C-alpha cells in the first residue's frame, strides 16, 4: 500500500493542508512532520533497489492524444531519479525542521512553509515525471513558485524587483525550452523518455544540434552559466532557507537534471558536448572570481554553487555523468549544511548584517556552527578525509581523461577553480572566526544565544557530509547509464600522472594554510594599489561586470518603447484620416465659395461652364492617350 | 406549442413590477446555459451539420420546411466548442457587472443580453450571408455601448470601432460578393467543393484575409483593439464580449477552409511574418504604457496572433491547439478584465499605474487572484492555456521552422507583461491611495472563481467535439 | 581661496579615486539588506465604494 | 461498435451529398485507423526498450525501422485534388 504515488501525492496534500489553513501556527508540526514522513519512505524505496524495477505510474491521465503523440500522466522512478529525490527530500525535509524556530516571527508566517513544501512538491514532480511533458510542468512550476518565493516579502528592491530578475532570466530558458521540445515533436513522436532513448538510431544520423542545444540554453538559464548567471546572486536576497532550495538542491539543480534524463542524446552529438565543456569552464573561473571580491557571506557561497556545478558541466561535457549525478548529490548535501549554517550565524547576530567585514568572532564566542561549517568547508575544499574527496578529484581526474584530445587546459581550469573554492572557505573562515573582533555592536556576548534546536537540522546533513562518502561508491557500476562506447572514464581511473592527481590535493592545503598566513601578516587585503589593484577589485566585486545587461535590459526597453513610438507612427495613419480628411474639408468647402452668400448664381454658371469645358476636354484626352491620367489627379489635389 | 414563451413573454411584460429588469435578465441566460447544454448531448459523430433551422423562410416568415432554401440555414456543427464557450461566459459578464450597474438606465443588460446571443447566432451561422449579418449586427449595440456608460473620452472611444471593424468588415462584402456571385450559393457548410482555379482564388483570399486581420489585430491596424479596452465602460461587457467578439477565428476556421483548398501561395509569406512581428512588436509594446488595461489588451493581441499562426499551420495539432486557445484565453482574460474594471476600477476610478502600486498589504486575498491568473496569462505549465500555444508552436514550427524559431521568444514576451506589471503592482508600500476596501465582493469570487477553475479544468484536454481535422488540411 | 579650492577638488577627484562598490550597508538604512523586511502596515478605516457593497 | 462503410471518395461524381460526407466520413477513420496503428507501433516500442535496458540493436532496432518509416505518413487527410496541375513543395 505504500506506494509511489504516496512518495508525491502526500507532498501535493503540503499545499492542500495549508491552502485551508485557519491555523496562525501548527503548520509546522503537521507539515514538516508530511515531509519527514515522504522522506524516509523514500528512503525505503532507495534501500528496495537492491531488485531495480521499474515502477511505472502510467495512467493517472491521458493529458492529449490527437495526431502522433500521447501525452500521458507518467511516471517511472528511475536510478537516475533516485539520486535526487533523494537529494531533494532530505534537504527540503531539513530546511522544514530549520525553518521552524527561525522566521518565527512575521505579519504572514504561514505562507513561507506552504509555498516552500508546494515548491517541493512541484520539485519532485519535475524528478519524477517519466516524460518532457511533465518534466516541462514541474520545471516551469519551480520557477513561477519562485516568484512567490523568493519574493516572500513585500519590500523595494532586494526581493521584489529581484524576483523579475530571477524568473524572467528562468524564463530566457523557458522560451528555448519550449522551442527544443517542437524541434524533438518534429523529429520525435512520443515525446516521453522511454521511446526517445530508442530513436538515437536517426533518420540519415541528422545534426540533432537543435534538438540539445536549444535545452542547453536552458542549461545556461537554470544552473547559472556565464551566459546569464547574476540571478542567483540577485535572487540570494529573499530569506536564507528559500535561499538554500535556491542553491543547494532544488532550483540550481534541474539544469543538469534535464541534461541527464537527456543522456541518450548527449552521446550522439559531441559538437554540443564541446560548448558544454567550454560553457562551464567559463563559470568556474568567473564564480572563483567574484567570490573571491564580492564581501556578501550569501554571495560567497552562492557562487560556490556555480563553481561547484561548472565542472559538473564539464563533467556531463566529458561522458562521465556519473560521476555529475554523485557531484550533484554531494554539492546539495554541503550546500543544505553551510547555508543553514550562515542563516544561524546571521540570526545569532543582532543587526543581521550579510557582510563579513563586521563579524571577528565565531571563535568561542560562538563555537558550534563554527565546528559545522568547519566540516562544511573542508567538504568544500576536496579534502581527502570524507566526501569531499570523492565528489571531485575525479571530475579532475576526467579533465585528465584522454579519450578527448584538446582537453589537457580543462584540466587546468579546474585546478585554478580548485584553488579559489578553497580560499572561498579560507577567506570566510578567517574572517569570521579566527579574525579580531570587528564591529562593537552586540558586544557583551549579545549574540550568545545560539538559536534553537537548529542542530538538529545541522546535524544530520552534516552526518551526510561526513561519512555518507563512503556509501554510494559510484565511479564499475551499473546504475542506468547510456554510455556509447566513446570514453567511459575507464582509463580516467587508471593511472593518471602522479605529479597531477596528487597535486590537486597538496594545492589545496598549501592555499588554505597561506590564506590562513594572512592573519599573521596582512597585505592581501592591504596597499590601495589605485592603478591596478583598486579597479581590479572593483571590476571583480559587480559580478565580473554582469551588469552589462543592463546594457541589454534597459538599453532595449527604450528600443521595446521606441516600438511603442512606431505604433504612434500607425496612429499617424489614423489621426490624419481625421486630421487630413479635416483639411481635405476646408480645402472642398473654400472652392466655389467666393461670395457664398450673396451672388451665388455667377459661381455656379462659371462652374457649370468648367464642367462642360473640362468634362468635353477630357473626352477628347480620353480618345488619344489613355494612359494620361493625371487630369483627374490634379483634380484630387484639391480635396 | 408555438405561444408556450409568449405567454413568458407577458410574464416579462408584468415583471417590470419590480423595474430593475435586472434578474430576469440574468435568469433567461441561465437557463439559456441549460438550453445549450442539453443540445451539447447530440453532436455525437459522423461530422455534418447536426442540426437545422433556416429561420428566413423562403415560402414562410418562421418555419422551416421547404424544398428551394432560399433562406439563412442558421444551424449548429463542430463550432459547438464555442457555444459552450459562449454560455458559460454570458451570465459571468452580468454577475461581474451586477453592482455598479451606475443609474443611467437599465438597458445596459438589454444590449450586453443582446449582443451575447447575437455572436451565439454567430456560431450557429452557416452561409457567408448569414455569418455576415450577425457578424457586424453587433457593432451598433456596441457603439452604444461605448458611447453612452464609457469613462474616457467617448467620442474618441466609440469611433474607432465603427472606423475599424466595420471597415475591414465590408471589406469582408466584396469577397462575400464575388463567391456569391460565382456560386450563386453560399452553404458554407454544405460547400467545401469548388473548382475555383487559382489568381480569381486569390483575390478573395485577399478581400477576407484583410478583414480578419482588422477582427483579430495584426500590426497593419491593431490600435483598433486597445483604445476600445482603455475606455472600457461597464465591467461586465466593458471588455468580455468585445473580448469575445474577437474569436473571429472562428471565421478564419469556418471559412478558408472549404474553398481556399490551394491558397499557399499566400499562405507562407504572408500570415506568418505579419503574425510574427505582432507577437514581437505588438507585445514588446508592452513596457512604458501606463494604463493598465492597455497591457493585458496587447496580451490579447499577443495571445490570438500566437493562435492564428496555429490556425495557417495546415496539421491537426495547430488547429486543435487554435480551438483550445480560442476557448482559453476567453477563459482567462475575461477573468483579468474582470479584476481590473470590476474590483479595482471601481475601488479607485483610475487606471494608470503610476500612483497604483502597492498591493497585497490591504488586499490580501486579491493578490492571491492576481498571481495565478497572471500566470495563466503567461503561459502557466498547467493548462489555463499552455496546451494552446504549446500545439500553436508545434503547427507553426512544422508549417515553417525558421519563423517558429523566432515565435518561441512569445514566452519571454508574455512574461514581459505580467511580471513587469505584478511586481510593481504588489511592492508593499501603497502610499497614494487610502486602504480602499474588501477586495472580494462575495459574487466578484465567484465570478472570477468560475473562469479560474474553467481555465484549470482543461488539463485533462477535451477535444470530443471536434473531429480536429474534420476538414482544414492538404495534402 | 584658489589653492584651497585646487587642493579640495583635487582630493574630491582623489576620493573618486577610491570610490568603493560595496559599502558598509548598516542594516536599517536603506542600503537594503534589513531595509523593510517586513513593513508594519499601518492601520486605517476600510473605505466602502460601492453602495450596495 | 458500429462500421461504416467506406465510398470510395473519388468515384461519385459530387453531387449526392451525403454519400460525399460518408466519402469524407470514411477516409478520415482511415486516417486513424493508420494513426493507431502508429500508437500500436509506439506502444510495442516502449515495452521492446523497458525489457531491453541496454538492448538498443537486440530486437528494437526492427521496430525503429518502420516506426521512423510510418511517422512521415499516416498524419494527413486533406482532399483528393482534382489535377494535381501546378506542383510546388
Ligand atoms: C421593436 C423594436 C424595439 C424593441 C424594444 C424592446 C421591447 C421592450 C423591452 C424593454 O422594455 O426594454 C427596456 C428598454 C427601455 O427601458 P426603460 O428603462 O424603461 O426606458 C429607458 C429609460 N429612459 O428598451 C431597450 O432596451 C431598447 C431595445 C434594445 C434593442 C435596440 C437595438 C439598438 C441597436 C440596433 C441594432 C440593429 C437592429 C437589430 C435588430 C433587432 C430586432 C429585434
Amino acid at each position: 500500500i505504500s506506494l509511489i504515488i504516496i512518495l508525491p501525492c502526500i507532498s501535493w496534500l503540503f499545499p492542500l493542508f495549508f491552502g485551508r489553513q485557519l491555523g496562525y501556527v501548527f503548520v509546522t508540526r503537521m507539515t514538516s512532520t508530511l515531509i519527514i514522513i515522504t522522506t524516509l519512505i523514500t528512503y525505503y524505496y532507495f534501500y528496495q533497489l537492491l531488485g531495480n524495477n521499474n515502477p511505472i505510474n502510467l495512467e493517472l491521465f491521458n493529458y492529449l492524444n490527437i495526431d502522433y503523440l500521447d501525452i500521458n500522466y507518467n511516471f517511472e522512478i528511475d536510478a537516475l531519479t533516485i539520486t535526487m529525490l533523494l537529494a531533494i527530500t532530505t534537504i527540503s525535509s531539513m530546511v522544514h525542521i530549520y525553518s521552524i524556530g527561525y522566521m518565527e516571527t512575521d505579519p504572514h508566517q504561514v505562507r513561507f512553509f506552504s509555498l516552500l513544501s508546494m515548491f517541493t512538491f512541484w520539485m519532485i514532480i519535475l524528478v519524477t515525471g517519466s516524460n518532457y511533458f511533465v518534466l516541462f510542468v514541474g520545471w516551469e512550476f519551480i520557477g513561477v513558485t519562485s516568484y512567490l518565493l523568493i519574493s516572500f516579502w513585500v519590500t523595494r528592491l532586494q526581493a521584489m524587483k529581484s524576483a523579475l530578475s530571477a524568473v524572467l532570466m528562468n524564463r530566457f530558458g523557458d522560451a528555448f525550452f519550449v522551442l527544443g521540445l517542437c524541434v524533438i515533436a518534429y523529429v520525435f513522436g512520443t515525446l516521453n523518455y522511454s521511446t526517445i532513448f530508442a530513436t538515437a538510431y536517426l533518420i540519415n544520423t541528422d545534426l540533432l544540434v537543435l534538438i540539445m542545444l536549444a535545452l542547453f540554453i536552458a542549461a545556461m538559464a537554470k544552473s547559472a552559466q556565464f551566459g546569464l548567471h547574476n540571478w542567483l546572486t540577485l535572487a540570494m536576497e529573499g530569506p536564507t532557507p528559500v535561499s538554500s532550495l535556491l542553491h543547494a538542491a532544488t532550483l540550481v539543480t534541474a539544469g543538469i537534471y534535464l541534461l541527464l534524463r537527456s543522456a541518450n542524446i548527449l552521446e550522439y552529438t559531441p559538437t554540443v558536448l564541446f560548448i558544454i565543456l567550454w560553457i562551464g569552464a567559463l563559470t568556474t573561473l568567473s564564480a572563483g572570481l567574484i567570490a573571491i571580491c564580492s564581501n556578501d557571506l550569501k554571495r560567497i557561497i552562492a557562487l560556490s554553487t556555480m563553481s561547484q556545478l561548472g565542472m559538473m558541466t564539464i563533467a556531463i561535457g566529458l561522458s562521465a555523468y556519473n560521476l555529475a549525478l554523485f557531484h550533484l548529490l554531494g554539492h546539495a548535501f554541503f550546500k543544505a549544511l553551510l547555508f543553514m549554517s550562515a542563516g544561524s550565524i546571521i540570526h545569532s547576530i543582532l543587526n543581521e548584517s550579510q557582510d563579513i567585514r563586521t563579524y571577528g568572532g565565531l571563535l568561542s564566542y560562538l563555537p558550534y556552527t563554527y565546528i559545522c561549517i568547519t566540516i562544511a568547508s573542508l567538504s568544500l575544499m576536496a579534502m581527502p578525509g570524507l566526501t569531499g574527496y570523492y565528489t571531485k578529484d575525479i571530475i579532475i581526474e576526467s579533465t585528465y581523461g584522454s579519450y578527448s584530445i584538446s582537453n589537457y587546459v580543462v584540466y587546468w581550469i579546474a585546478y585554478l577553480s580548485a584553488v579559489l573554492t578553497c580560499v572561498y572557505s579560507m577567506k570566510i573562515l578567517y574572517l569570521t572566526f579566527y579574525s579580531n573582533p570587528n564591529n562593537n555592536t552586540i558586544t557583551y556576548y549579545n549574540a550568545h544565544e545560539s538559536n534553537i534546536y537548529i542542530t538538529l537540522p545541522m546535524f544530520i546533513l552534516a552526518i551526510f557530509a561526513m561519512f555518507a562518502g563512503w556509501i554510494l561508491k559510484d565511479i564499475g557500476t551499473h546504475i542506468l547509464p547510456n554510455n556509447f562506447s566513446y570514453f567511459d572514464t575507464e582509463f580516467s581511473i587508471t593511472q593518471f600522472y602522479k605529479l597531477l592527481p596528487l597535486i590537486s590535493a597538496i594545492l589545496v592545503s598549501i592555499l588554505i594554510v597561506v590564506l590562513n598566513e594572512f592573519f599573521a601578516i596582512v597585505f592581501n587585503l592591504n596597499n590601495k594599489y589605485i592603478n591596478t589593484v583598486y579597479s581590479i577589485f572593483n571590476q571583480k566585486l559587480v559580478s565580473d561586470q554582469i551588469l552589462n545587461h543592463f546594457i541589454i535590459f534597459k538599453g532595449l526597453v527604450t528600443s521595446g518603447n521606441i516600438a511603442h513610438h512606431v505604433d504612434k507612427g500607425s496612429l499617424y495613419r489614423l489621426g490624419p484620416v481625421g486630421i487630413n480628411r479635416l483639411l481635405n474639408k476646408a480645402s472642398y468647402n473654400v472652392i466655389n465659395l467666393s461670395s457664398n452668400t450673396r451672388s451665388s448664381l455667377s459661381m455656379n454658371s462659371m462652374l457649370i461652364l468648367i464642367t462642360i469645358v473640362s468634362l468635353l476636354l477630357l473626352v477628347l484626352v480620353m480618345n488619344v492617350n489613355f494612359i494620361i491620367v493625371i487630369p483627374v489627379l490634379i483634380s484630387i489635389l484639391y480635396i | 406549442l408555438l405561444s408556450s414563451l409568449y405567454l413568458f413573454n407577458r410574464i416579462l411584460a408584468w415583471q417590470g413590477n419590480v423595474k430593475h429588469f435586472y434578474l430576469f435578465a440574468s435568469n433567461l441566460l441561465l437557463l439559456f446555459i441549460v438550453v445549450l447544454y442539453i443540445n451539447f448531448n447530440t453532436f455525437s459523430n459522423s461530422f455534418q451539420f447536426n442540426f437545422e433551422l433556416f429561420n428566413s423562410l423562403n415560402p414562410f416568415g418562421l418555419s422551416n420546411s421547404d424544398i428551394s432554401n432560399g433562406l439563412l440555414f442558421g444551424i449548429d456543427g463542430l463550432s459547438l466548442t464555442f457555444i459552450l464557450l459562449t454560455v458559460l461566459l454570458i451570465p459571468l459578464t452580468l454577475l461581474g457587472n451586477w453592482y455598479n450597474i451606475n443609474f443611467n438606465s437599465n438597458l445596459y443588460y438589454t444590449l450586453v443580453l443582446a449582443i451575447g446571443l447575437v455572436i451565439l447566432l454567430n456560431f450557429w451561422a452557416l452561409d457567408y450571408i448569414s455569418f455576415y449579418i450577425l457578424f457586424e449586427a453587433t457593432l451598433p449595440l456596441l457603439f452604444i455601448l461605448i458611447h453612452i456608460y464609457g469613462s474616457s473620452d467617448s467620442e474618441r472611444a466609440s469611433f474607432y470601432v465603427l472606423m475599424f471593424t466595420l471597415s475591414g468588415s465590408l471589406f469582408m462584402l466584396l469577397s462575400i460578393v464575388v463567391i456569391s456571385i460565382v456560386l450563386n450559393t453560399t452553404n458554407f457548410i454544405n460547400h467545401n467543393l469548388f473548382v475555383l482555379s487559382l489568381d480569381l482564388q486569390t483575390i478573395i483570399w485577399l478581400g477576407l484575409f484583410i478583414a480578419i486581420m482588422v477582427k483579430t489585430p495584426l500590426f497593419p491596424i491593431h490600435v483598433w483593439l486597445p483604445v476600445v479596452h482603455s475606455e472600457s465602460p461597464l465591467a461586465g461587457s466593458m471588455i468580455l464580449a468585445g473580448l469575445i467578439l474577437k474569436l473571429a477565428l472562428y471565421a478564419i476556421l469556418r471559412l478558408l477552409l472549404p474553398l481556399l483548398c490551394e491558397a499557399q501561395i499566400l499562405y507562407t509569406p504572408m500570415i506568418y511574418i505579419i503574425s510574427l512581428l505582432t507577437i514581437i512588436l505588438t507585445s514588446l509594446a508592452t513596457l512604458r504604457q501606463i494604463d493598465l488595461k492597455v497591457i493585458i489588451a496587447y496580451s490579447s493581441i499577443s495571445h490570438m496572433g500566437i493562435a492564428i499562426l496555429g490556425v495557417c499551420s495546415n496539421t491537426s495539432l495547430g488547429i486543435y491547439g487554435s480551438i483550445v486557445l480560442g476557448v482559453a484565453h476567453g477563459f482567462v482574460s475575461p477573468a483579468l478584465f474582470l479584476i481590473v474594471g470590476g474590483i479595482l476600477y471601481d475601488r479607485y476610478h483610475i487606471r494608470i499605474v503610476n500612483y497604483y502600486k502597492g498591493l497585497t498589504t490591504y488586499m490580501p486575498q486579491l493578490a492571491t487572484y492576481i498571481i495565478i491568473l497572471s500566470f495563466a496569462n503567461i503561459g502557466t505549465p498547467l493548462t489555463g492555456n499552455f496546451t494552446g500555444e504549446f500545439l500553436s508552436l508545434q503547427g507553426g514550427f512544422i508549417r515553417n521552422p525558421i519563423i517558429g524559431g523566432i515565435s518561441c521568444i512569445s514566452v519571454l514576451l508574455a512574461a514581459i507583461y505580467q511580471l513587469k506589471l505584478t511586481n510593481k503592482l504588489t511592492g508593499g508600500i501603497s502610499s497614494i491611495y487610502m486602504h480602499r476596501t474588501n477586495d472580494v465582493t462575495i459574487r466578484e469570487k465567484f465570478i472570477m472563481n468560475i473562469l479560474i477553475i474553467s481555465t484549470l479544468i482543461i488539463g485533462i484536454c477535451p477535444q470530443i467535439m471536434y473531429n480536429l481535422l474534420y476538414w482544414t488540411v492538404n495534402n | 581661496p584658489r589653492l584651497l579650492a585646487r587642493t579640495l577638488d583635487e582630493t574630491r577627484a582623489h576620493l573618486y579615486e577610491f570610490r568603493h562598490p560595496d559599502p558598509i550597508v548598516p542594516p536599517s538604512f536603506p542600503g537594503g539588506t534589513k531595509y523593510e523586511r517586513n513593513v508594519p502596515p499601518r492601520m486605517e478605516k476600510i473605505m466602502q465604494h460601492n453602495l450596495y457593497e | 461498435h458500429q462500421r461504416p462503410e467506406l465510398v470510395s471518395f473519388d468515384d461519385i461524381n459530387y453531387n449526392d451529398h451525403k454519400k460525399v460526407r460518408e466519402a469524407q466520413e470514411s477516409y478520415t477513420r482511415e486516417q486513424f485507423i493508420r494513426l493507431e496503428a502508429l500508437k500500436t507501433v509506439r506502444k510495442a516500442l516502449e515495452k521492446c526498450y523497458e525489457e531491453s535496458g541496454p538492448n538498443h540493436f537486440e530486437d528494437c532496432k526492427n521496430l525503429a525501422e518502420q516506426y521512423l518509416d510510418m511517422l512521415p505518413t499516416h498524419r494527413l487527410q486533406g482532399y483528393l485534388g482534382y489535377q494535381r496541375n501546378d506542383p510546388s513543395k
